[PDB]
């Protein structure tokens, strides 16, 4: 129940994956999980992020396939560098910095799973020239 | 032969079949496919600025980014837009009246126009209004006239008008 | 098979030792090592006089083992096929080898080369043009096998004495020289090969550069002891040297295939004597006056028009041609060997450009200390 | 928003005309059995 | 077979980070993976990268290992999330290329027919080159030369990925690498342009000098075919300035 | 339970397609691969067996996996036309099996040799010393005609099983026919 | 020979092939379970430099899904009321159209139950039209094999109260097929083209 002035060390390649995934799945509100680790309470660092195809159901927890996520994590461990899951990202063309009702529900499930599971709103359409 | 003939069964069942993984990907490709909004370019604002009317909503302006061949785009052309990508990603020709298209391209298998008798004068009227203008424009060029436009048929409800229309179709 | 082995142990001194090896190899079912033994016996210092008998024995052994190495067997039995020396049945022999080994390996394409070689020896009209073209048409997805490529290069080099290919025949002969590096054959025959290639360049028309043979040590050292006047003439064609006396001595030095085309030698050397001015002077002397042309080509005034015409056609000089002052503008788009021993000239010009660029960069920096400092 | 329903398939799917002019079909919510909903009856739809 | 390749500003930093993260325990200096992208109009582009731990031995350069099952699973996942992305080539660090590249290319070309090699200089930033592209051509070295490997460089240019301008501007936000300050910025444009021209042409002069000394093998058969025209092109004739004495000097004097 | 991770390097030399065994020696070695993989599967179906090649290449596609069909499919039509590179083959087998695997999984490399080899004695002794320093556990099984259990192979095995090692043996097979059950009888339960 | 390798691929390549459309279909059938935009097909036969489509959506939008990525235009003939993706903006699947308000159910009886026994008097005429209408329904294959296409237009004229309506419904019941009744005297509509 301690949340100070926390800061996220997001990586540039994580940004590039975000913009590429959003540019690919523009109107679909594509989903993903931000691969980060709580090195301490508030200095969270994210080095990598992945792109996952949103299922036809829409924004659902089962859309992020658990077996596929586990296999992806194992692939990262074997080749690359392992990294924990304490966050998520989502291209949000609908409206701005808030979460829809279903987004809140799936973030609540993520919060139950993880410790914080930060709710990150990235708007792929509003970011055009200077402000992402 | 058992190791020969049992093969010839199993691959044939597929061929046309087992053609699903890519159909699945294509419709998944559709699942994350961006749907690009469609308008008609009313006029070209500048060489890079083009005034386009959404078929329903307001006129926007968009701009080709690097290689969309802005020269071939014309006032009234069809292009695909996205409220996010800010540009035209590809261009698209026109339409063909689909409802009319199929009901005008579903002429049933008829018999020749020679299978109806007593209307040879009407047959040659159809020939010298349809075939003659396109086969021999040189004669009419020496004439120096435009070919006629249309012909009217009328009379008792039973004449063969539907047969003649279906035969020429 | 044991009976044939017993019969085959005779008909040669030292053969039964190899035949015992052959007996062991098929006892343990060896095919590749068997091909090496067959390779050793065929390349043994003997003429293989019993060509028909050994053909029957080899076909006997191969047909009852039916697992030998295909490409290497055909590489070896082809010696027996050529040695049998009867073209009417030799074509059937090559078809039989094709039927016995019809795989897409070196075997089939080698059989095609054998067909083409036979057509050269007799009947040079039946399938000669189709065969030679089809070899290259079938060397697809085969970048560096280099075995049958050398074969194809050899046939087409021997096809130089045919109307179809003269300049291309020289090109593939160079390809043979590159692909096979060691001598692997008498120096005198290579010197003869160098003589034929030299005559090919002299007689040819499109071979203006004709690189990899002008100053190539592999080709020149063959004739470094005999007919060095051929070495000098090719060097004249390379560096643009005229040596009209020596080149005329070249014309009647090797009378066959040179006497009729000595006029073509005149035109080519006049064509290629201007390149020495072209690269040495990077537009430093861009006024190619008639007197300068006369010094470079020792040609008359009326022939200058034809020479510069052919120069524009081939690609030596593409500049404007005047006649009030007779000035030829200098552009070259067909580079060739620049006598790498004389690379100091272009190195000096390049370092001159480096000094000029750096000096002007420093000068503008000196004029710009009021902004950049 | 609430709108009428048009028709349905054999059982699971429901082809519906909506006051948003919508050619609308949905899996009926788990709390609602297909028996209760009948053709030509107004049903509210959750925007999500 | 491709005409040219174009590298995005999208994978260069990803490869460098992959080098950094897997180099913690693997100090082989050799990082080998695959670059994924698309090839549409004789222009090849790279959109994704992946690194695999990779060890080497100097003995004939034939000692190595990879995780091909994991790498193949990555490709399936990448294609599933984005169908247009496909393996365009395989990359290796260590610009001093060794001999195992031919074996790696043979193994990975089952994913891409025109297998290409890419070298990323993680630590080196010599002048501005982030990476280099390599095409495998073993179809005879030349007309009259012996057999060789001869991995040539297909021309590579850094492309302009979309939607990354926002991120890069926010990232740097300190240098402003744009034409801002038109007069001063173009002066800097002239400065390093002369710096690049002087450095590269000096390298060409050094190569000509070293060819003259002959300590290194001479690839003259393409060197003089490409540099002779460069030298003889008549850009030194000043009589066209005489014909164009007012080339723009009229525009110079009106601007004054 | 003590689980075994085995990486097999199979001799795809130019001679392996000969018919010394009934189909071929290449198929006989393939039959040697799937029976030992079957035995690993019967011990525990999640035992993993992977393929390594040494015919101027190192096949890694068939990774350290329990499934055997990928080995059978990929090793089939291997085109046994190239040469043999013994020094590279076992070494790359070490690196490939050095990849991510359970620490409980016992590391073991098995080698199949069926053709005569022409390699330097000094180079292979240097490899044996290097593998001795690296504490490598490799057993080698021969097949068909060869200078079977040659001086290089005997010294290579002796270094890898000596100094109170596992005790893996190399069998001196008769040229041509061989009894694969007798070849793998000892290392399947002892070594 | 070469079977056991082929089919171990084939049966595996059969089942995995079909499973992914089973995945995909689901991934698009939930979208097909959530279509929201009517399909006012304004077609283009856009041959790729095959076809294409314009969909006037319910929310007054237009979506040019390329080459119609899911449904063949042979069955996707133009009209309205054919599934369109709410998110992918693609044609989803065909569905029944709208039967012109009045025609949806004007007086259509699903199945009449009146029997032929309760009518009579004109038995020669009723048997005549049964042979011309009912037999072309039950024994339609008899006419197909014979080669004579049965006539369709039967005009039953006579003063009211002669049992024409019962006979038509009784014949429809005997055919066990759909019966549609038209209120002829009220087809004269003031709206143009309404009738
Ligand atoms: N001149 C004719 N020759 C042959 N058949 C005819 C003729 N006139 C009418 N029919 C018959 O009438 C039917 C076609 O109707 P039609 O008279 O063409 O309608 P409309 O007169 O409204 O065009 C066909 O079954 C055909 O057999
Ligand atoms: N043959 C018949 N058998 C039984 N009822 C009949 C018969 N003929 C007429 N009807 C009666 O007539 C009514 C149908 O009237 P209507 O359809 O207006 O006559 P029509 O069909 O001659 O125009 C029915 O209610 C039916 O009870």
């Amino acid at each position: 129940a301690v949340d100070t002035a926390e800061q996220v060390y997001i990586s540039s390649l994580a940004l590039l994956k975000m913009l590429k995934h959003g540019r690919a799945g523009v109107p679909m509100e594509v989903m993903g999980l931000m691969l980060g680790e709580f090195v301490d309470d508030y200095t969270v660092r994210v080095i990598d992020v992945f792109a996952m195809p949103q299922s036809g159901t829409g924004v659902s927890v089962e859309a992020v396939d658990p077996v596929f996520q586990a296999k992806m994590l194992d692939m990262l461990k074997q080749t690359g560098r392992p990294e924990m899951v304490v966050g998520w990202y989502h291209s949000h063309p609908g409206f701005g910095c808030w979460l829809s009702g279903v987004d809140i529900n799936t973030q609540q499930s993520f919060e139950a799973l993880s410790e914080r599971a930060v709710a990150v709103v990235v708007d792929p359409i509003q970011s055009v020239k200077g402000k992402v | 032969k058992e190791i020969d003939g049992r093969l010839k069964e199993l691959r044939e069942q597929l061929k046309e079949l087992t053609k699903q993984y890519e159909k699945s990907e294509n419709d998944l490709k559709a699942l994350q496919s961006v749907g690009q909004i469609v308008g008609e370019v009313l006029k070209q604002l500048t060489e890079e600025k083009f005034i386009v009317k959404a078929t329903n909503g307001p006129r926007y302006v968009v701009g080709c980014r690097r290689q969309l061949d802005k020269s071939k785009l014309k006032p009234g052309t069809r292009v695909a837009l996205d409220m996010t990508t800010l540009t035209i990603m590809r261009y698209l020709p026109r339409e063909v009246d689909p409802l009319v298209y199929n009901m005008s391209h579903e002429d049933p298998g008829n018999v020749s126009y020679s299978e109806i008798g007593g209307l040879s004068e009407q047959i040659r009227e159809l020939r010298e209004v349809i075939e003659l203008p396109l086969t021999n424009p040189e004669l009419f060029q020496r004439v120096g006239i435009i070919p006629p436009k249309g012909c009217l048929l009328y009379g008792p409800p039973g004449t063969g008008k539907t047969l003649l229309a279906r035969a020429v179709a | 098979v044991p009976g044939f082995l017993q019969q085959s142990q005779n008909s040669g001194p030292g053969q039964p030792a190899v035949w015992h090896r052959l007996e062991e190899l098929y006892t343990k079912k060896l095919w590749h090592q068997l091909t090496l033994q067959v390779l050793d016996f065929v390349q043994d210092p003997c003429f293989a006089q019993g060509d028909g008998l050994i053909k029957l024995y080899e076909n006997f052994i191969s047909e009852f083992e039916h697992r030998v190495n295909p490409l290497s067997l055909v590489e070896i039995i082809l010696h027996v096929v050529r040695q049998m020396t009867d073209p009417n049945v030799a074509l059937t022999f090559l078809e039989k080898t094709r039927e016995k080994v019809k795989s897409s390996d070196e075997a089939v394409i080698l059989c095609k080369t054998a067909i083409g070689a036979l057509k050269l020896n007799i009947g040079d009209l039946q399938v000669t043009k189709e065969t030679i073209e089809d070899v290259e048409e079938m060397l697809n997805n085969l970048p560096g096998v280099t075995s049958v490529h050398s074969r194809f290069y050899d046939l087409s080099s021997k096809y130089y004495q045919t109307i179809g290919n003269h300049a291309s025949y020289y090109k593939d002969a160079l390809r043979f020289l590159g692909c096979v590096d060691i001598k692997d054959l008498p120096v005198s025959e290579q010197q003869e090969r160098a003589f034929t290639l030299g005559l090919a360049g002299l007689l040819g028309e499109g071979v203006f550069n004709f690189g990899e043979l002008l100053m190539h040590p592999v080709l020149e050292s063959l004739r470094n002891t005999d007919r060095q006047w051929l070495i000098d003439t090719l060097y004249a064609f390379n560096s643009g040297n005229v040596e009209r006396f020596q080149t005329l001595k070249t014309a009647w030095g090797q009378q066959p295939d040179l006497a009729a085309n000595e006029a073509q030698l005149l035109r080519k050397i006049q064509l290629l004597c201007l390149m020495e001015m072209t690269f040495t002077r990077p537009a430093n002397h861009r006024q190619l006056t008639f007197e300068e042309i006369a010094k470079s080509a020792k040609i008359t005034v009326n022939e200058v028009e034809l020479l510069v015409m052919k120069a524009l056609s081939v690609g030596l000089v593409k500049g404007s041609i005047d006649e009030v002052d007779k000035r030829v503008h200098m552009t070259w788009v067909q580079p060739r060997v620049l006598d790498l021993q004389q690379i100091k000239g272009m190195k000096d010009r390049l370092e001159f450009w480096c000094t000029d660029v750096k000096s002007m960069e420093m000068l503008v920096e000196h004029q710009a200390h009021d902004i950049l400092t | 928003c609430t709108k009428i329903i048009n028709a349905d398939s054999e059982d699971p799917k429901y082809i519906i005309n909506v006051k948003q002019f919508a050619k609308f079909v949905v899996d009926l919510s788990d709390q609602v059995a297909p028996t209760d909903i009948e053709e030509g009856m107004r049903v509210g739809v959750d925007r999500n | 077979a491709v005409q040219k390749v174009v590298v995005h500003p999208l994978v260069l930093l990803s490869v460098v980070d992959h080098f950094n993260r897997i180099g913690k325990v693997g100090n082989q200096k050799r990082v080998v993976g695959v670059l994924l992208g698309s090839w549409q109009k004789k222009v090849l582009d790279v959109s994704n990268s992946f690194a695999v731990p990779f060890d080497e031995d100097d003995k004939d350069d034939s000692v190595w290992f990879l995780d091909h099952d994991y790498l193949e699973n990555m490709y399936g996942m990448f294609k599933k999330v984005n169908a247009r992305e496909r393996i365009v080539g395989w990359y290796h660090t260590g610009p001093k290329l060794h001999k195992n590249d031919i074996a790696i290319n043979e193994l990975m070309k089952r994913y891409c027919p025109n297998s290409v090699l890419v070298i990323i200089d993680v630590k080196p930033k010599d002048l501005g080159l982030p990476t280099e592209a390599y095409i495998s051509v073993e179809e005879v070295h030349d007309d009259g030369t012996p057999t060789s490997k001869t991995f040539e460089h297909v021309t590579s240019e850094i492309g302009a990925e979309e939607a990354e301008e926002v991120g890069v501007e926010h990232l740097l936000r300190d240098i402003k690498d744009t034409t801002v300050g038109t007069l001063s910025q173009r002066i800097t444009n002239q400065v390093h342009g002369l710096k690049g021209l002087n450095s590269k042409l000096l390298d060409i002069r050094s190569y000509l000098e070293k060819v003259a000394t002959g300590k290194l093998p001479i690839n003259h058969q393409i060197i003089y075919q490409l540099q002779d025209v460069f030298n003889l092109l008549p850009d030194v004739s000043l009589q066209e300035f005489v014909k164009a004495f007012y080339l723009k000097t009229n525009d110079q004097m009106v601007v004054v | 339970m003590v689980l075994e991770s085995t990486m097999v390097c199979v001799d795809n030399s130019e001679y392996m397609r000969n018919g010394d065994f009934l189909p071929t020696r290449l198929q006989a070695q393939q039959d040697a691969v799937n029976i030992v993989c079957h035995s690993k599967t019967r011990s525990n179906p999640e035992n993993n067996v992977g393929l390594i090649t040494l015919a101027n290449d190192c096949e890694v596609l068939t990774t350290l996996t329990p499934d055997t069909g990928r080995i059978l499919s990929k090793l089939h039509t291997v085109q046994p036309k190239g040469k043999i590179t013994f020094c590279t083959g076992i070494r790359v087998a070490h690196l490939a099996l050095k990849h991510r695997q359970g620490k409980n999984h016992k590391m073991r490399i098995i080698a199949f040799v069926g053709s005569p080899v022409e390699d330097n004695e000094k180079d292979l002794v240097k490899l044996a010393k290097r593998l001795k320093k690296e504490k490598v556990n490799v057993d080698i099984i021969n097949f068909g005609e060869e200078e079977v259990n040659t001086e290089k192979l005997t010294a290579f095995v002796n270094t890898l099983n000596g100094k109170d090692g596992t005790g893996s043996h190399l069998v001196t097979v008769p040229p041509g026919p061989s009894l694969a059950d007798a070849l793998i009888s000892s290392p399947i339960l002892a070594g | 020979k070469i079977m056991k390798s082929e089919v171990l691929r084939v049966t595996h390549e059969l089942q995995a092939m079909k499973d992914k459309i089973k995945e995909n279909s689901e991934k698009i059938k939930v979208n097909k379970t959530l279509p929201y935009l009517v399909s006012n097909v304004i077609e283009l036969l856009d041959v790729d430099p095959g076809k294409c489509a314009v969909i006037k959506t319910s929310t007054r939008q237009t979506y040019f899904l390329p080459v119609i990525g899911l449904v063949d235009a042979e069955k996707l003939k133009p009209g309205d009321l054919v599934g369109v993706n709410k998110d992918s903006y693609l044609i989803l699947e065909t569905l029944p159209t709208e039967y012109d308000s009045r025609v949806k159910a004007m007086e259509v009886d699903e199945r009449p139950t009146e029997q032929y026994s309760d009518i009579g008097g004109l038995d020669k005429q009723i048997q005549e039209l049964v042979e011309a209408i009912v037999l072309p329904m039950n024994h339609k294959e008899k006419f197909e094999n014979l080669g004579i296409q049965p006539p369709k237009g039967v005009l039953m004229y006579g003063p009211p109260g002669t049992g024409k309506t019962l006979l038509a419904r009784a014949c429809a019941a005997q055919t066990k097929a759909t019966f549609l009744k038209l209120a002829g005297p009220q087809l004269v509509q003031m709206f143009i083209g309404d009738g």
